């Protein structure tokens, strides 16, 4: 199977440089070019450039002087680097591959890397339980969750029972508090009859700060 | 059309 | 650079209906246009290439047509998992450019929210902050009112709301309202009430608790 897997999301200080690694499998960088695209709130989807099978590069015009793309064929890695970032370079950066070696129809994309350009510091979240009670139980269905509070920057991933619990899960979009830190909740609805038998754990991972917390959520 | 970085969806 | 204009910004349809997206180009680009789907938290997915040519693994309900400057992506019978944003891309002229996208929303029958309230955890209280969470689960449509009251006093400006994107399986929304106060303020009051108003309720629903 063809895959592009990118390095993790993170903070970059203004005026500083961005580095992303794209590791591919299921094809060889000697046969295919690898493209870079970003998606920002202001400018939407925006093609940045490409490194070709033979090592040649093209950069979209506004980035020619602050962009370098490199690779190591043997390691199946493509390296993206952009200089002197300002806050409006905050975006999701993707690496991508076309259907044919010479083309631009992007059939394979990396998972994207959220890059935030801010002067602030990275802070991991506190994780608190949202305990099921009778004030959260209707008709045999109980609601429960985790409050994921005071982190920066986006994103944070949340799963339940190590991925084994997916149905009934809602992970809310983060909101920015006045403190300049993000907060979200993640909830799930379950049978109330299972609260005595099953354990419920939110698996929280804030990659920019390397903060991993597993929070057990119990009725009070 | 404003793209949201959190959800990857238009607002 | 070629400018691509997608219209309208938002489409709203019912399941089973046919729907069309428009992509118009600032000058002729032949049939050199590709279409993409973006679902919640996802990367783009390639739907159609060169205006009309099919892509492997893509449902037959997706087709496209057009040439010159006026292009159309169609879905002949919309399903719930088609909730997404849709983008066009031209590559007749360097550099390749994308349109700004069209959002596809799905209509469904009215569904009242299920409401739950969560007092702050003793864990959170230890840090000197109190978050009171009120959850509105699986409802349609998106419009809803949350009114917070502490000891019959209307709270204002001290809560934040977050609404999920439309659920790809049942087309509902979920909403979280979070009331945030200092531990000191929290300890000084007894009754915490979350009141919910929605088109699907024949009456406002209140969920509340007394501290301790």
């Amino acid at each position: 199977q063809v895959q592009l897997k990118q390095s993790g999301p993170g903070l970059v200080q203004p005026s500083q440089s961005l580095s992303i690694t794209c590791t591919v499998s299921g094809f060889s960088l000697t046969n295919y070019g690898v493209h870079w695209v970003r998606q920002s709130p202001g400018k939407g989807l925006e093609w940045l450039g490409v490194i070709w099978s033979g090592g040649n590069t093209d950069y979209n015009t506004p980035f020619t002087s602050r962009l370098s793309i490199n690779k190591d064929n043997s390691k199946s890695q493509v390296f993206f680097k952009m200089n002197s970032l300002q806050s409006n370079d905050t975006a999701i950066y993707y690496c991508a591959r076309a259907l044919t070696y010479y083309d631009y129809e992007f059939a394979y994309w990396g998972q994207g890397t959220l890059v935030t350009v801010s002067a602030a510091s990275t802070k991991g979240p506190s994780v608190f339980p949202l305990a099921p009670s009778s004030k959260s139980t209707s008709g045999g269905t109980a609601a429960l969750g985790c409050l994921v509070k005071d982190y920066f920057p986006e994103p944070v991933t949340v799963s339940w029972n190590s991925g084994a619990l997916t149905s009934g899960v809602h992970t809310f979009p983060a909101v920015l508090q006045s403190s300049g830190l993000y907060s979200l909740s993640s909830v799930v609805t379950v049978p109330s009859s299972s609260l005595g038998t099953q354990t419920y754990i939110c698996n929280v991972n804030h990659k920019p700060s390397n903060t991993k917390v597993d929070k057990r959520v119990e009725p009070k | 059309s404003q793209f949201d970085l959190s959800t990857r969806r238009l607002k | 650079d070629i400018l691509l204009t997608q219209s309208p910004v938002i489409l709203s349809v019912s399941p089973g209906e046919r729907v069309s997206f428009s992509c118009r180009a600032s000058q002729s680009i032949g049939t050199n246009i590709h279409w993409y789907q973006q679902r919640t938290n996802g990367s783009p997915r390639l739907l159609i290439k060169y205006a009309s040519e099919s892509i492997s693994g893509i449902p037959s309900r997706f087709s496209g047509s057009g040439s010159g400057t006026d292009f159309t992506l169609s879905i002949n019978s919309v399903e719930s998992e088609d909730i997404a944003d849709y983008y066009c891309q031209q590559n007749n002229n360097w550099p390749t450019t994308f349109g700004a996208g069209t959002k596809l929303e799905l209509k469904r029958t009215v569904a009242a929210p299920s409401v739950f309230i969560f007092p702050p955890s003793d864990e959170q209280l230890k840090s000197g902050t109190a978050s009171v969470v009120c959850l509105l689960n699986n409802f349609y449509p998106r419009e809803a009112k949350v009114q917070w009251k502490v000891d019959n006093a209307l709270q204002s400006g001290n809560s934040q709301e977050s609404v999920t994107e439309q659920d790809s399986k049942d087309s509902t929304y979920s909403l979280s309202s979070t009331l945030t106060l200092s531990k000191a303020d929290y300890e000084k009051h007894k009754v915490y009430a979350c009141e919910v108003t929605h088109q699907g309720l024949s009456s406002p629903v209140t969920k509340s608790f007394n501290r301790g």
